[PDB]
């Protein structure tokens, strides 16, 4: 539960913080207006962190 | 689904008791249990629907030394509850040894109840930290259930050993029963005593009737809590999808309690948002940093209010966030109740992750370090020397307990890759 | 028309103290998304508290042009959209120019920005009685209450007294005139026009001076009381070019009594 | 943006009880704080929007010896403020002996107030210069004040202390109380007391409740002075802006009093301007010049009256000037408030940075040196003896002073390359 279990769930964790960043900053650019990724992300952090124009 | 609540030792009946009183009160029933003409609701969660017309509650109730018991026995609220299974103090190592002893048929009563009803979502224990009466017999009590049944979750509402206090048996006892309470629970709900204490001081004068007053208070947040279970929404209708958000890892399942009136001796959501933020509506009273809170609000509220609301909770940044991750205040909305006095119209109460609880557990880990240094003050408890005659348990406990306090503070971090 | 008042020409307050001091922050590198200058106008509106109102609804804050060049210039307009029966009355062409001069008003705001920054940073250091100290902020105090007295100007003729025209005239084709000529006399009253374009030119010297004096913050103090010195002779020069222009107005008599009060 | 108001000494709460009560007559509230229907505003400048539907203003109490303050306590707008914050004379060296040793919970006081606000423009003092109460804890809580937060703005409205008077050692007071405000303020605001207690006894035929009606003046200006701030203008909607022009140096920051009604118990902004500017409708009473003025009016003003009225005060050179620069009388125009009596329709009120102030403070210095000289009159306060044994602060004072007399006189100066 250490170490197999962290090399199966790395790459679902890659995985699925490009499926979350790749969503949330397609729909960054769309401008609630730019309220439904600022309520997703409240933190701000995978909201946009390879920004595009 | 459906929850079984247990109650035991004398503060955990006494909460119990006005817990009981309050959702009859609240549901459209007597102490009988007679059925009202005005009852989106359920009355199957704390409720059987049981076999003379009274929705009787599933309740376990158990007695040590009792004195209040009594008169909870001579009551109209004992034609409400009373399934029969009452069985019979000032020390957690007397609590543990006379539950030891006794374990069979008291889980004998508790697979009655079991099989009581259909389906089973969570087991409530009324709790009380260093209480005596409830101290030890529910620390074992909660190894039996985890032990016993592993696919069911256990809540543990319990309150914090500082009443402005002799007994100096009391870390070790709080100390023994928070090891049981990390190791042996799902989530643990957790209350200062002296918080309450001082709450009530204030919006009262009252200095003598504090217990009551106190009873009253933790009977309200937890009809507060389990509205959303009662009554049918969207999320929440389970115990363990309120649970799940605010508990990020097996260690850090003990949960902060907020509700922004203090009052029910015009309103907004956006006010009361900003009103439940501060540390001085909440009811527990470097660094610090929540690590979920969610909110759930009753009332009659505006759409657009939470949203706005919620925009203003951002920009001003007026709650502590987690550094790994996002996980962050949830706006929930639940249906207000039929017969509830009409003072705060717009009312919101708050379960949240806090790391600022580590400090009231160091506190009472220094506290025993100090009575554990000095070794004056284990008084030679003969429970106690015959339980453990090397009394490694409470090694062990502070171990676990330094534990929880490292990954507290790893939690802090803005790396959780780092762990203790 | 007091919604416009209050927002294109600036009446609310706390608002052109929240609004430009938030979009100042960045000046360019910044500034160039529209996901920053598209949010701020809604967080300003809050920070006002007579703003959310469905009139400052349609309140379009964008930029027409990509600033590769703080800085003094500003290229950004404040618009707003009116519906379709209001339409046939005030048209979009009106709005426009309200943009226009709000583009000025804006660039006033930047020196006692500028200011402010250069009076905040001296402001921590006092306690503190130095000969560097007090004489350093005398040469800021003078710069600013320039600007104050221009900007006492422009808050008499943009606001005070064509005002109260344009509300003479409301108490259907009459209608689009009135506007046009309340829209007419605030570039003519606000020396933004080819006329006063030779006592509009001197305006920009005082400005990159203040941009320079806040520059600097000590061995350099000779420096900034070069560049003082260098202001003092151009307001002394200002102060008789407005006065050759009235030769060539009514609204003009406010400014050479504006920049220099008893002293030749 | 948001000001934060703090009282101390018997008198500053005499003051910040009038100036409160002026307040909340003056804005849509009651005496609880209860919303009117009638309230281009703000009520977010002294008032918070507090948590029971009351703009309860962030004001801090107080109390030293109190005999005045008990009265605040029993009155119908202590239901307007009070944060609880309550905290407990003849004499300077006795005040800032006090304040001493207390810093610590009044510091947490004014964080707690600090944290209050989200946002903080200045600190203003209701400050009596040698009230006894007000003194010496006034000077140490502005030390403290300064110290600590040197990114804001201290303001103190101050009286001077002559009226008509025993006290031998106020002089002392004074002169240590100066030496604070000069060197540990932004901006002071001083007024006569001889000069309201003048047009006091002028006005009406009073001569036993000076005090009161004195508050009421105060007051009133306080409240003019910020209703560019309360109402949303175009400037000096902060403070810092109105602050700015009248002080040219760090040196010169006292302000004098005008206001041109001295009646609320036809007209135009030409005759209030010519009125404003003899030194008899000014609230506080060799070549003296004034170094800049400001004036702020309120009321039905046709925008071309201040157009000539300027052209006028230009050509009839009424208002002393200044030789190294300038900095001349400038026109603000404020909205008329809600809800004040209707007389005087047009009313200005200024602000103005004047070297006549340098006559009243020599004034009290060759009082000081008479009693200094003549050795006779320190009383031999046992605080005054243990607070300094040498008494080498009253030297270090009066060198301030005297720089600040020097100063006076060489902005008096066409040059102020000569520096004092």
């Amino acid at each position: 539960l250490v170490s197999g279990f962290e090399a199966t769930i790395n790459k679902f964790d890659k995985n699925f913080s490009a499926h979350l960043l790749d969503l949330l900053a397609r729909l960054s650019i769309y401008s609630g207006m730019a309220s439904v990724i600022s309520r997703l992300d409240f933190n701000g952090f995978y909201t946009e962190r390879l920004e595009r124009l | 689904r459906e929850i079984i609540t247990l109650q035991l030792g004398q503060c955990g009946n006494q909460i119990g008791f006005e817990f009981w009183k309050q959702l009859c009160a609240e549901h459209g029933i007597s102490p009988e249990g007679i059925v009202e003409e005005f009852a989106t609701d359920r009355k199957d969660v704390f409720f059987y629907q049981a076999d003379d017309e009274h929705y009787i509650p599933r309740a376990v109730l158990l007695d040590l030394e009792p004195r209040v018991i009594h008169s909870i026995l001579n009551s109209p609220y004992a034609k409400l509850y009373n399934p029969e299974n009452i069985y019979l103090g000032n020390n957690w190592a007397s609590g543990f040894s006379q539950g030891e002893k006794i374990h069979e048929d008291i889980f004998d009563i508790i697979d009655r109840e079991a099989d009581g009803s259909d389906s089973l979502e969570g087991f409530v224990l009324c709790h009380s930290i260093a209480g005596g009466t409830g101290s030890g017999l529910g620390s074992y009590l909660l190894e039996r259930l985890n032990d016993r049944y592993p696919k069911k979750l256990v809540q543990t509402y319990s309150v914090f050993p500082n009443q402005d206090e002799d007994v100096v048996v009391q870390p070790y006892n709080s100390l023994l029963t928070l090891k049981r309470l990390t190791q042996n629970a799902d989530c643990v709900v957790v209350l200062d005593n002296t918080a309450l204490n001082r709450i009530a001081t204030d919006r009262l004068h009252i200095q003598n009737p504090s217990f009551s007053q106190i009873n009253q208070l933790v009977s309200t947040i937890m009809s507060a809590s389990t509205t959303t279970l009662r009554y049918p929404g969207y999320m929440n209708n389970d115990l363990i999808g309120l649970i799940a958000s605010l508990i990020p890892t097996p260690r850090l399942h003990f949960l902060m309690t907020g509700y922004t009136p203090l009052t029910t001796d015009k309103t907004t959501v956006l006010d009361v948002m900003r009103r439940l933020l501060q540390p001085k509506n909440v009811m527990v009273s470097t660094n610090h940093c929540y690590i979920a809170i969610l909110n759930i609000i009753q009332g009659e509220v505006d759409p657009t209010q939470v949203h706005k609301s919620l925009q203003r909770i951002r920009e001003r940044k007026l709650a502590n966030f987690i550094p790994w991750g996002p996980a962050s205040i949830q706006v929930a909305l639940s249906r207000k109740s039929p017969y509830l006095p009409s003072a705060h119209r717009v009312s919101g109460l708050m379960m949240a992750n806090h790391t600022s609880i580590s400090s009231l557990f160091e506190r009472t880990c220094r506290q025993y370090d100090k009575l554990r240094k000095r070794e004056a003050f284990l008084e030679q408890f003969r429970k106690e020397d015959m339980f453990k005659d090397n009394f490694d348990e409470m090694d062990t406990s502070r171990e676990i307990v330094q534990q929880l306090i490292d990954e507290y503070h790893a939690a802090t971090r803005p790396d959780y890759i780092s762990w203790g | 028309y007091e919604a416009l008042r209050h927002f294109l020409l600036m009446e609310d307050g706390e608002f052109a103290q929240s609004l430009s001091d938030l979009l100042f922050e960045k000046l360019p590198g910044e500034l160039l998304n529209p996901l920053v200058l598209n949010s701020v106008l809604s967080k300003a509106l809050q920070c006002s508290l007579h703003g959310d109102t469905p009139h400052a609804s349609n309140l379009s804050l964008a930029l027409k042009y990509l600033p590769e060049v703080p800085d003094v210039l500003s290229c950004l307009e404040l618009r707003y959209k009116v519906d379709w029966p209001l339409n046939i009355v005030i048209t979009e062409g009106c709005v426009s120019k309200y943009s226009g001069v709000f583009s000025f008003l804006l660039q006033l705001k930047l020196m006692m920005w500028a200011l402010k920054d250069v009076c905040f940073h001296l402001k921590r250091t006092a306690m503190a009685g130095s000969v560097q100290f007090r004489q350093l902020q005398l040469f800021k105090h003078e710069m600013q209450h320039f600007v104050k007295v221009i900007q006492g100007y422009i808050a008499n003729q943009i606001l005070h007294v064509t005002w109260c025209e344009f509300r003479a005239r409301l108490a259907l084709e009459e209608i689009q005139r009135a506007h046009a000529e309340y829209l007419h006399k605030a570039v003519f009253r606000g020396l933004l026009t080819e006329k006063a374009a030779p006592v509009m030119n001197v305006i920009h010297s005082i400005f990159s001076l203040v941009l320079k004096f806040r520059s600097q913050l000590h061995p350099n103090f000779a420096l900034m009381q070069q560049s003082y010195n260098t202001f003092k002779y151009y307001s002394h020069f200002l102060f008789k070019v407005v006065t050759k222009l009235v030769n060539r107005q009514p609204h003009l008599e406010d400014f050479l009594l504006r920049i220099n009060f008893n002293n030749y």
